[PDB]
């Protein structure tokens, strides 16, 4: 990617770093955040045995197409939609990622930027 | 040894063969054979063995630099990759003495014909040893070569594991 | 064309 | 040529050169071919190690 | 079986790579002998052969009339519902 | 792999048994139009393992080249996977041009004849499977894991890109 | 540089040797001599229906085969693995471990007729 | 090797072809090329790309929650 | 599970069948490289039931039919893991073992040793089944080190070559 | 130009690069012709023996006996304890018993220290 | 192994049909015992590429010291049928 052109070529404090992110608290923007809404319940995933790193925020989508496939046998070109549906929240969970990684991009051009006018001034 | 006349031929074929794995193509292979004899022409009748050993010398020292890390090599041929492949299907002629009767029975003709060999063997070994040892010096040979069969009737001396071989495909 | 095959003894 | 007297053991066995066996002339008539060998010929020293399922030091390309 | 060779006279090495080559050898003064040894080669069934992309591309004709017309039978069916 | 890699294996075979034990591409060359059948069987299996879109070796090789490219790995390690990536395009190029294309060079008797039943089905059964095995296995079996399917352009097709470079 | 007189002629007398012996290799008609064998009277039933290579005949004897051997080598082994798995290696503890049925969200156990209660209403996607 | 049909060897001559020979060798050959069309009609997206993938830099600081530096 | 378990063990015994019956002698020669090809399609079709049961609701089992050894507190009994690598993977060897045997029919005809070749390419089936299925590693070992024997015995299967042999 | 061949214990030097070939001389001719001639004296001892009918057994063959009295009940007559042969026995045959006493007594003092302290995680450990 | 047997007559066939192909020999004066040095006028050189051009045509190689001593094209004949045990 182009990000690690610049956190290793060139200036290292104003890019995030992978393995620390988030450093800001999460609310030093948004008045008010919400919390994700996890449809699935433990019992539900439990029951389910979805691997542990399948039990995330998209995982009621997933125990849908489990279901529909074990059902569609010996069908196996069905539960296409169910398929999609749980790519697709997968694919807003990536791109909340991809934010949060920005967000903190841009969080630390602020100390690097209301860092010079604190320190040239004075 | 090997006398000039006989190194320079090795080292024409060696060129050629290693010449015709660069080349891949029968064509271009075509095109560098004959530049390549060309240059085996321009020193073809030289006089001065001195000179002669130089090029020759020289030749080698351009063909190491230049030969394939990776030849060819015909299949069966040393280094090959077909070579030795059947040489545990070789069984030589005396293990079937010891065959049983009842395997022997199984072919009465082939063996019937077989004793009709140990007899010719038998018979020709005694005038065989006098053929050589009349024929060599009073030292001892001074070469690896055997003479032939001097009157009629008699059987080369030494004959037998070179006529009685296994086959090259046994089975 | 069908020739001897020679083989130890098998028999034994 | 033996071996220097060194007290290693070698007694007045012959010095032969350091050569595999896959180094020999592979289309002579020996009366060993799998070894290269000729009955009554003297064996290196080391002849079990320089068969051809071992060591090998014929001369490389590079 | 005696297998009955064909008739030598037939190679030539006339409108084939082998005749450039020797040409090339004709404006050094070098002959090549064995143009005619390797000039079988180059002629019968042995000759235009396919190149890389036509290899791959083996079956295209037939693979793409039978794509075609799937495609547009899957419209047809398609058409009712 | 097990499906396209027997397969070479088996033509490659065929072609040394024809030539009567010629192991060596330099004496092979215009058996594109004499082993008809040989040939294709290479082909197809050429273009699995080189990851031609669609068939069996693509199910399984993109997804790894795909994924490789969007983790926290090695960048060296992640280099020289796509330069090997390249590398075996041009190998199996290779072979179908120094043994399928161009004029023969083999010994001017050979038995170029590969019409034995028995060879043409073991080779027939690998061909299906080097053409569907992917496509029916990635579609049965149960997902476990988070695949990666959103990612840059540049990342999502350099396998793509290596290959037919 | 070629043969010199003396080794023309032994070559030409090896030969002519060599090409004997290899004569001899050959088989005669009668060989090889096998005793008698004791032929099972189905392989005679055989032999004769399959005289004429005919398209139908075979394909009764390929199906013959199949069907033995899917007999004695697939019915008579998972008999005597049913009978070892039922009555032998399953009535001990913890022998065959089946990992447990997956449930999912408005599934019935067959077991005690329960019904799991569907998931919570998915918000919207759409897309 | 054995079975099959028998073939005479030709000298300095193609090889003698059969018939089902080739026939096979075009229809599987054409299978392959239909169903790599017919796969890349139907599911391109397997290829190309199956979401579009955001350009960062188009987000707004108000929806990331990037406070104002003045404040 | 009464057929998933009977039926995942089939193909295992029936692949071993041939070389028990060319142990005792009650076969007949000259059909033993047809009768091993045979035992490889029936194994194929068998080893696709459990493989189904999998596909369709995900059903995985352990057998443990065998108690071989006891030392102390290690108790080793015969262990087959019929899961997500073993219900794949042997259908598909089996499939390519299947060809590669039909293909050795023709390739090896003239080898004079042709039933000998197809006992070790068994064989080696065999231990890579033991291999694949083990769920402990004492049984791992065993078709571990029995693949890498039964390799050797085949690359130098022209044991009089001396490449062959190194 | 033509890089030099630079040989080696296990690559060596190519016979068609080696200068003892092209210069021949009359001494080394009759040095060859007087070799060939020992194996062609041995060549035939063997031969009438080999191609003997009547022989059923082994041709001994006394080079293949000189070699293995040469490498088994030769060796301690010909051996002298000198400074060569002391050391080479000292340093390859006390040095690694002694090299691994103390690889052994180190690493199962550090152990034996852990677990007396009762630091080294022995949770599941029942087999020893 | 699958392939034809080599007989007698096919191997002289052969290797006259090599030969007539080579530019520097006249067809019309080559015959079985035609020696090639005095009979055809070719320099080794010239055989050198005659046997090459045997090995080539039968696939195995001949070895430098047996063929730098075949001066005829019968020889070549008693070579390669004593090497492949052709014996009609
Ligand atoms: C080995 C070869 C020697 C075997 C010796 C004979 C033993 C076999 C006979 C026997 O034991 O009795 C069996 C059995 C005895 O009754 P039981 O109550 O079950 O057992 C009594 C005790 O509980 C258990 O009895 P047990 O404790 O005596 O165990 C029996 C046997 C058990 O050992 C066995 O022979 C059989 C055990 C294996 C069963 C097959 C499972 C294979 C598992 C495959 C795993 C995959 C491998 C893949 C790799 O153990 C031994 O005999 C060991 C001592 C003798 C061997 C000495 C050491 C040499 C070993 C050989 C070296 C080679 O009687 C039967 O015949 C049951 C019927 C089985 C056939 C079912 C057919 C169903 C289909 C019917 C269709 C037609 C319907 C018509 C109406
Ligand atoms: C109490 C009532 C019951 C009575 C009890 C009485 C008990 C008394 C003892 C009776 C024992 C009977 C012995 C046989 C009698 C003679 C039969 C006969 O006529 O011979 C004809 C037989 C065939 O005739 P031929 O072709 O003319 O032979 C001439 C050639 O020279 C032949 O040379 P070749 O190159 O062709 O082959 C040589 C070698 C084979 O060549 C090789 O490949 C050598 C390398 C093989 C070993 C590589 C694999 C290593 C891994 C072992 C795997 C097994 C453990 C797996 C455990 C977990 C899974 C179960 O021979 C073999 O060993 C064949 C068997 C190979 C091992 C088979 C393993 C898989 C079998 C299936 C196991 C599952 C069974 C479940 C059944 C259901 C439960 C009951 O000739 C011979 O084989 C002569 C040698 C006989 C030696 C027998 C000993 C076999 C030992 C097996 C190999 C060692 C494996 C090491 C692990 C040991 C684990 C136990
Ligand atoms: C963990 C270490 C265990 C110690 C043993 C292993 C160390 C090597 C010492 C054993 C080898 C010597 C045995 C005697 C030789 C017997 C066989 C023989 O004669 O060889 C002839 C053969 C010659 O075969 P060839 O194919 O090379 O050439 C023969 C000639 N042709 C090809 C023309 C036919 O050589 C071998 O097969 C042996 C090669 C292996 C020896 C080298 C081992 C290298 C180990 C890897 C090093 C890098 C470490 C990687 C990580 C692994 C280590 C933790
Ligand atoms: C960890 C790696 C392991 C390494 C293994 C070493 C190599 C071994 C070679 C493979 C051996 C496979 C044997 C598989 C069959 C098991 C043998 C057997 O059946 O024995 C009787 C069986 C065992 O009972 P069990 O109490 O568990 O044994 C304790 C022994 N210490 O209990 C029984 O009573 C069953 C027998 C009766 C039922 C038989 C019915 C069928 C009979 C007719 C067909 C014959
Ligand atoms: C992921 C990575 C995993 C690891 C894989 C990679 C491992 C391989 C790493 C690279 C290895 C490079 C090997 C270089 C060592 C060569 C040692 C050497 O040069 O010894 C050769 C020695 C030459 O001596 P000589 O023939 O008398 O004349 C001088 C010629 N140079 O002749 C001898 O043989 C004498 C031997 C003396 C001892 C040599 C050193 C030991
Ligand atoms: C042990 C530590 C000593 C190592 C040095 C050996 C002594 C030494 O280096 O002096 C050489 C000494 C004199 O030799 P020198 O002067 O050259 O000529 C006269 C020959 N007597 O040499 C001698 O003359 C006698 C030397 C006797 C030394 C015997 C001790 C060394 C023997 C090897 C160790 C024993 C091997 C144990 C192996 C067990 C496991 C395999
Ligand atoms: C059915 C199968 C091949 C048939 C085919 O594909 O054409 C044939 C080939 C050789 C046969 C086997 C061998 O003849 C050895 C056994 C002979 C007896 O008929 C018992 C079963 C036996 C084990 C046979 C079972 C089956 O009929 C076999 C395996
Ligand atoms: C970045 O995501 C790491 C990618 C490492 C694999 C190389 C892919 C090519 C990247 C080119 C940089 C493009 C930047 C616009």
């Amino acid at each position: 990617g182009a990000h690690l052109a610049r956190r290793y070529l060139g200036d290292a404090s104003v890019e995030p770093d992978p393995l620390r992110m988030p450093t800001f608290p999460p609310d030093y923007g948004f008045p008010e955040r919400k919390e994700r809404e996890m449809v699935a319940t433990q019992q539900e995933m439990n029951d389910a045995q979805l691997v542990l790193q399948q039990r995330d925020y998209c995982a009621h989508y997933l125990i849908r197409f489990l279901k529909c496939k074990r059902d569609s046998f010996p069908n196996f070109l069905a539960c296409k939609h169910e398929r999609h549906d749980w790519d697709y929240c997968e694919h807003l969970d990536y791109v909340k990622r991809m934010k949060e990684f920005e967000r903190e991009r841009r969080l630390l051009q602020r100390k690097k930027r209301r860092e010079q006018r604190e320190a040239d001034m004075a | 040894y090997l006398t000039h006349q006989q190194k320079v031929l090795r080292l024409y074929k060696r060129a050629l063969r290693h010449l015709e794995s660069w080349c891949i193509h029968r064509d271009k292979y075509r095109y560098f054979a004959c530049l390549l004899r060309a240059r085996f022409d321009e020193h073809k009748n030289e006089k001065d063995m001195v000179k002669a050993t130089q090029l020759l010398r020289e030749a080698e020292e351009e063909f190491w630099h230049g030969q394939h890390p990776q030849p060819y090599i015909f299949p069966e041929s040393p280094g090959g990759t077909s070579y030795e492949r059947y040489e545990c299907y070789k069984v030589p002629e005396w293990c079937l003495d010891d065959w049983h009767p009842s395997e022997k029975a199984m072919y009465p003709d082939y063996f019937a014909k077989r004793e009709q060999w140990k007899k010719l063997r038998r018979e020709s070994w005694e005038r065989e040893v006098k053929q050589l040892q009349e024929e060599t010096p009073v030292g001892g040979p001074r070469t690896e070569a055997l003479p032939p069969a001097r009157k009629q009737g008699d059987l080369p001396p030494l004959w037998w594991h070179i006529v009685t071989r296994p086959r090259e495909r046994p089975m | 064309k069908r020739l001897f095959i020679i083989k130890p003894s098998g028999f034994y | 040529e033996p071996y220097p007297d060194d007290g290693t053991g070698y007694g007045d066995y012959p010095k032969l050169p350091d050569r595999s066996q896959q180094e020999r002339d592979p289309w002579y008539d020996w009366d060993h071919p799998d070894l290269r060998l000729n009955w009554g010929e003297p064996m290196h020293w080391d002849l079990d190690m320089y068969i051809r399922n071992r060591v090998d030091t014929s001369p490389t390309p590079v | 079986s005696k297998m009955e060779l064909p008739d030598y006279k037939q190679w030539k090495i006339e409108g084939t790579p082998l005749e450039t080559v020797q040409e090339k050898l004709a404006a050094r003064g070098l002959r090549d002998p064995w143009g005619r040894n390797e000039a079988w080669r180059y002629m019968g069934g042995f000759a235009n052969n396919v190149s890389f992309v036509g290899a791959l591309l083996k079956g295209f004709k037939w693979g793409f009339a039978a794509f075609v017309v799937a495609i547009g039978a899957e419209y047809y069916l398609e058409s009712q519902k | 792999h097990a499906f396209f890699k027997a397969m070479l294996f088996m033509c490659s075979g065929s072609i040394i048994h024809s030539l009567n034990d010629e192991q060596d591409i330099r004496k092979m060359g215009g058996l594109f139009k004499a082993m008809p059948f040989t040939t294709t069987a290479l082909i197809v299996g050429s273009l699995a393992l080189t990851g031609m879109p669609f068939l069996t070796g693509f199910y399984s090789k993109d997804l790894i080249i795909e994924a490789a490219n969007t983790s926290y790995t090695n960048a060296w390690a992640l280099l020289m996977t796509l330069i090997a990536t390249s590398f075996t395009a041009i190998y199996s190029t290779r072979i179908i041009f120094f043994a399928l294309l161009g004029q023969p060079r083999f010994p001017t008797l050979v038995n170029i004849n590969e019409n034995n039943p028995l060879l043409i089905n073991s080779i027939k059964r690998l061909l299906i499977g080097s053409l569907f095995a992917g496509y029916i296995i990635s579609n049965n079996i149960p997902p476990t894991t988070i695949p990666q399917m959103t990612m840059p352009y540049y990342l999502k097709t350099t396998a793509l890109i290596v290959t037919i470079l | 540089s070629g043969y010199t007189p003396e080794e023309k002629l032994r070559l030409q007398q090896l030969r002519e040797l060599r090409r004997r012996w290899l004569k001899d290799q050959e088989l005669s008609p009668r060989e090889p001599v096998l005793p008698p064998q004791r032929v099972s009277p189905v392989e005679r039933f055989w032999n004769k229906f399959l005289q004429d290579g005919a398209l139908w005949k075979n394909v009764i004897y390929k199906t013959y085969r199949h069907s033995i051997f899917a007999f004695t080598h697939v019915l008579i082994p998972v008999w005597i693995i049913h009978y070892y798995l039922k009555y032998h290696v399953t009535t001990k503890p913890y022998t065959i471990v089946e990992k447990k049925p997956r449930i999912f969200p408005g599934d019935t156990i067959l077991e005690t007729g329960e019904v799991i209660p569907p998931m919570k209403e998915f918000p919207d996607q759409h897309h | 090797a054995g079975g099959g049909a028998h073939i005479e060897p030709r000298y300095r001559q193609f090889p003698q072809l059969t018939r089902s020979q080739v026939i096979q060798a075009e229809f599987f050959s054409a299978t392959m090329w239909f169903w790599i069309l017919w796969r890349f009609w139907h599911d391109s997206d397997a290829v190309l790309g199956h979401f579009p993938y955001p350009d960062p830099s188009q987000w707004t600081d108000e929806e990331l929650g990037i406070p104002p530096d003045d404040e | 599970m009464n057929m998933f378990s009977s039926l995942s063990l089939v193909t295992l015994l029936l692949l071993t069948m041939p070389i028990m019956m060319m142990s005792f002698n009650t076969y007949k020669p000259s059909n033993y490289p047809l009768y091993v090809k045979t035992a490889i399609s029936y194994a194929f079709i068998t080893s696709m039931i459990p493989t189904m049961m999998f596909i369709h609701s995900g059903q995985e089992l352990i057998i443990s039919n065998w108690h071989w050894l006891t030392i102390q507190t290690l108790k080793l009994s015969l262990s087959f893991k019929m899961d997500y690598f073993s219900m794949m993977f042997i259908p598909v060897a089996l499939f390519v073992t299947w060809s590669i045997m039909e293909f050795s029919m023709w390739y090896m005809y003239s080898d004079p040793n042709i039933n000998k070749f197809f006992k070790y390419l068994l064989l080696f089936l065999i231990t890579m089944l033991i291999l694949v299925t083990a769920n402990n590693l004492f049984q791992l070992f065993i078709g571990w080190e029995g693949v890498g024997i039964m390799s050797f015995l085949l690359i130098g299967w022209w044991y009089g070559r001396a490449d062959a042999n190194t | 130009s033509f890089p030099k061949y630079e040989a080696s214990r296990l690559s060596s030097l190519p016979t068609t690069l080696d200068p003892a070939e092209y210069d021949i001389s009359s001494e080394t001719r009759k040095a060859q012709a007087e070799r060939l001639a020992i194996r062609s004296r041995l060549k035939r001892e063997y031969q009438l023996q080999y191609y003997d009918p009547s022989r059923r057994g082994v041709i001994e063959d006394p080079a293949l006996v000189r070699w293995t009295y040469a490498r088994s009940a030769n060796i301690y007559p010909n051996f002298r304890p000198n400074t060569k042969t002391s050391l080479l026995g000292a340093l390859f045959g006390i040095g690694p018993l002694v090299f691994w006493y103390y690889v052994f007594k180190t690493d199962r003092d550090r152990k034996e220290k852990l677990i007396q302290e009762g630091k080294l995680d022995r949770t599941f450990n029942i087999s020893y | 192994s699958d392939a034809p047997p080599l007989t007698l007559e096919g191997i002289k066939d052969r290797v006259l049909y090599v030969l007539k192909l080579y530019d520097k020999i006249d067809p019309e004066k080559l015959s079985v015992n035609s020696h090639f040095m005095k009979d055809l006028g070719l320099d080794s050189l010239d055989q050198v590429e005659i046997i090459m051009a045997m090995e080539d045509e039968f696939g195995f190689e001949i070895p430098d010291i047996d063929a730098e001593k075949l001066m005829c094209p019968q020889e070549i004949v008693d070579y390669i049928a004593d090497k492949k045990d052709v014996y009609e």
